[PDB]
């Protein structure tokens, strides 16, 4: 029988005796425990360490801020 | 008497075989799951880098 010792009683056993009896659990749980940890902690290495970021791409015509100076040429 | 009746060999018949042939034939467990994660790694160090290439050429655009 593998029925209970509890989450509360000691932890890293009871994840032990999971993964030896209910691995449809813990093994989804898992792969879903990694994501945003991961997600949390990676990511400043990665600009740290491996690459920054891309430039953003722009979203429409890009609009700069001048005064519509005299642009001579093809009047005629 | 006893004649023309079949008879065994006198030297017998040879052993045999009547167990379970069953080689546990592969690699380790092991071996599978890190040649799996190799396998992934691989695809997305193809997949990732021909995204951004792809990001790029959609700038280019």
């Amino acid at each position: 029988i593998n029925a209970n010792p509890g989450f509360w009683n000691g932890p890293f056993r009871y994840l032990r005796w999971s993964a030896h009896n209910r691995p449809h659990l813990f093994f989804a749980f898992a792969i879903g425990i990694a994501g945003p940890v991961a997600a949390l902690t990676l990511t400043p290495l990665r600009r740290k360490y491996l690459y920054p970021d891309h430039s953003p791409l722009p979203q429409s015509y890009p609009l700069p801020q001048r005064a519509r100076e005299g642009l001579t040429g093809f009047d005629d | 008497p006893s004649v023309g009746q079949d008879l065994p060999p006198v030297g017998g018949y040879e052993p045999v075989q009547w167990r379970r042939n069953l080689p546990a034939r592969g690699f380790r467990p092991l071996v599978y799951l890190a040649a799996l994660c190799g396998i992934c790694g691989y695809g997305f160090y193809r997949a990732l880098g021909g995204i951004q290439e792809r990001r790029e050429l959609k700038r280019e655009k």
